[PDB]
């Protein structure tokens, strides 16, 4: 029922900015305090923003690393939060949830890139038998999330980790035992607003 | 919803110890009179004393004339956030916080400083405010 | 600032084995801590909020204690779902601060692979290229040789394997063995076989098919 969904995610030039998105529903905006969090690509979760109710005057707090560079702002009246990073570094290069208080619900992620490379889509192809599975090839940059809508019950989703850095292939899986369906779709989104769909009927 | 219990509220955010010092007693009551949680020794409210808090936090400045009367018992309002924080100094002391739904209450005595109090109601009223209650 | 030092970095156990994550702050926390769990590849999800309330649907063997600067995660009889990352957070004062984080790799019985090879699509062969998907699934341990044959003769150029976590119910590895070609060279050979031995005795898992 609750849900958070985030947006805006890309690859940035250096000395650019940045302005992230967190799209709720299922809960009321306007009474729960809500939070950004980013783990960087390889290292652990950091807490980069909070803002707070309007009872307590939208009092927004900051860490230290992103303190004079990022600003918080929310619109409940369209139950969205947003976050706005500016003066992007290769250290603030990390994936970025947006949290509701103490984390009881937390959203998919977008990541931040800051690299002077150049944004490169990524192309699926259905893979069937001559279980089933998608394959993205030749993206840049990370992350891709590939999510398997699929009309029948018992659908299993594997997700492989990225191969390669300066340009990326990954696959993906879909294991159905004893399920009588046909549609199986994947959908795989790319950072910077890009979505992508691919399907494999069953005869 | 909320697997966490009010009573663990109460005893694990509220009377905990700091710098040393620990809280008497501490509730939560409701916007309603009732209380939503407590501790053993807290006393035992009444109607108008919770009327007259809350008609203290809709008009700042309405309970210093007469005075905070928590379990009969008055206390100088030395009121400190609007809308937000009312204070007491019997001697003893209290503090109260306003959340959306109810108000956290914690009576600290001697040795125990009151800011000390302060800090310790003002965090749990925070945490339910940013949670919705 | 309250900073907190987490530990164990790595943590290592069968299952069933009682397993402790202790968490240390640089101040008083009051009781506000969460442990969170996280899976590679997904969202962190809330064991345990305030020190010891553990959230909705979060299995009894998750256990929150401590008090002042010294909390602490127990996992008694740990279970092929709890796998993953814990990370801690306190919400005293900002700065809301975590752990460094506990991979914990809950060791198991040893599964077998289900192999699965995928002809190249008729998208990519369109789009002049054509790549050999094989899907090697629910294994354990993550020790595999993966290798690939084509008319007999073996070529591991183009191969690119990714390895993977364990799975929740089963706590089974999986890898993914990509042979990136052009359409002209898949289009030359005829037989496309992927080959893996793992806890087989040496009888190796061959998927093949005929382009
Ligand atoms: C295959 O299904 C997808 C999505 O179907 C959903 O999956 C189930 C879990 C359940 O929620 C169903 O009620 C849903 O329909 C279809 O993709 C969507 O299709 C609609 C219209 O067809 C379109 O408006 C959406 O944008 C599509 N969304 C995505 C993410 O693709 C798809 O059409 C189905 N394919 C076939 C051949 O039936």
């Amino acid at each position: 029922e609750v849900q958070l969904v985030e947006s805006g995610g890309g690859l940035v030039q250096p000395k650019g900015s940045l302005k992230l998105s967190c799209a709720a529903s299922g809960f009321t905006f306007n009474t729960y305090a809500m939070n950004w969090v980013r783990q960087a690509p390889g290292k652990g979760l950091e807490w980069v923003a909070r803002i707070r109710t309007k009872t307590n005057n939208y009092v927004t707090y900051y860490a230290d690393s992103v303190k004079d560079r990022f600003t918080i702002s929310r619109d409940d009246s369209q139950s969205m939060l947003y976050l706005q990073m500016n003066n992007l570094k290769t250290e603030d290069t990390a994936m970025y949830y947006c949290v509701r208080h103490v984390g009881d619900y937390w959203g998919q992620g977008t990541s931040v890139t800051v690299s002077s490379a150049s944004i490169r889509n990524p192309q699926l192809y259905p893979l069937k038998p001559c279980t089933l599975g998608c394959l993205v090839k030749d993206y840049f940059p990370g992350p891709v999330t590939v999510t398997w809508y699929s009309d029948s019950l018992n659908m299993s989703t594997v997700n492989f980790p990225a191969l390669g850095s300066e340009l990326k292939v990954t696959t993906s899986q879909v294991t159905s035992w004893g399920k009588s369906a046909k549609n199986f779709t994947c959908h795989v989104t790319h950072p910077p607003s890009f979505n992508e769909s691919r399907t494999i009927l069953v005869r | 919803d909320d697997k966490m219990s009010w009573q663990a509220y109460v005893d694990d955010h509220l009377m905990c110890e700091i710098e040393g010092n620990h809280l008497s007693a501490a509730a939560i009551i409701g916007q309603d009179g009732s209380v939503w949680a407590q501790s053993a020794n807290f006393p035992q409210f009444k109607s108008e004393e919770i009327t007259g808090i809350m008609s203290d936090f809709h008009e700042p400045g309405t309970l210093a004339p007469t005075g905070l009367y928590i379990g009969g018992t008055k206390y100088m309002v030395i009121q400190g956030e609007p809308g937000a924080v009312i204070r007491g100094k019997k001697g003893g002391g209290v503090t109260v916080k306003k959340t959306n739904q109810a108000l956290i209450i914690g009576i600290y005595d001697e040795p125990m400083t009151p800011g000390q109090c302060n800090m310790i109601v003002e965090r749990l009223g925070d945490y339910l405010i940013d949670q919705g209650y | 600032d309250i900073q907190m030092t987490q530990s164990p970095a790595s943590l290592s156990a069968s299952v069933g084995e009682t397993v402790t994550i202790t968490c240390r702050a640089s101040g008083n926390i009051h009781n506000y801590l969460a442990w969170f769990q996280q899976k590679q590849g997904k969202s962190p999800q809330l064991l345990v909020y305030n020190a010891k309330t553990l959230a909705d649907g979060v299995p009894s063997r998750f256990s929150g204690s401590g008090s002042g600067t010294q909390y602490s995660l127990k996992i008694n009889s740990l279970q092929p779902e709890d796998f993953g990352s814990y990370y801690c957070q306190h919400f005293w004062s900002t700065p809301y601060t975590f752990g460094g984080g506990t991979k914990l790799e809950i060791k198991r019985a040893d599964a077998a692979p289900t192999v699965s090879i995928f002809p190249p699509s008729s998208e990519q062969l369109t789009s002049g290229g054509a790549s050999v998907v094989c899907f090697l699934n629910n294994f354990y341990p993550k020790d595999i040789n993966v290798k690939w044959k084509i008319d007999g003769s073996e070529r591991q150029n183009g191969v690119l394997n990714s390895w993977t976590d364990q799975d929740s119910k089963d706590s089974t590895y999986s890898m993914s063995s990509t042979l990136t070609l052009t359409k002209d060279e898949y289009e030359r050979h005829n037989s496309y076989t992927c080959e893996a031995t793992h806890k087989t005795s040496t009888s190796p898992i061959v998927k093949s098919f005929n382009r």
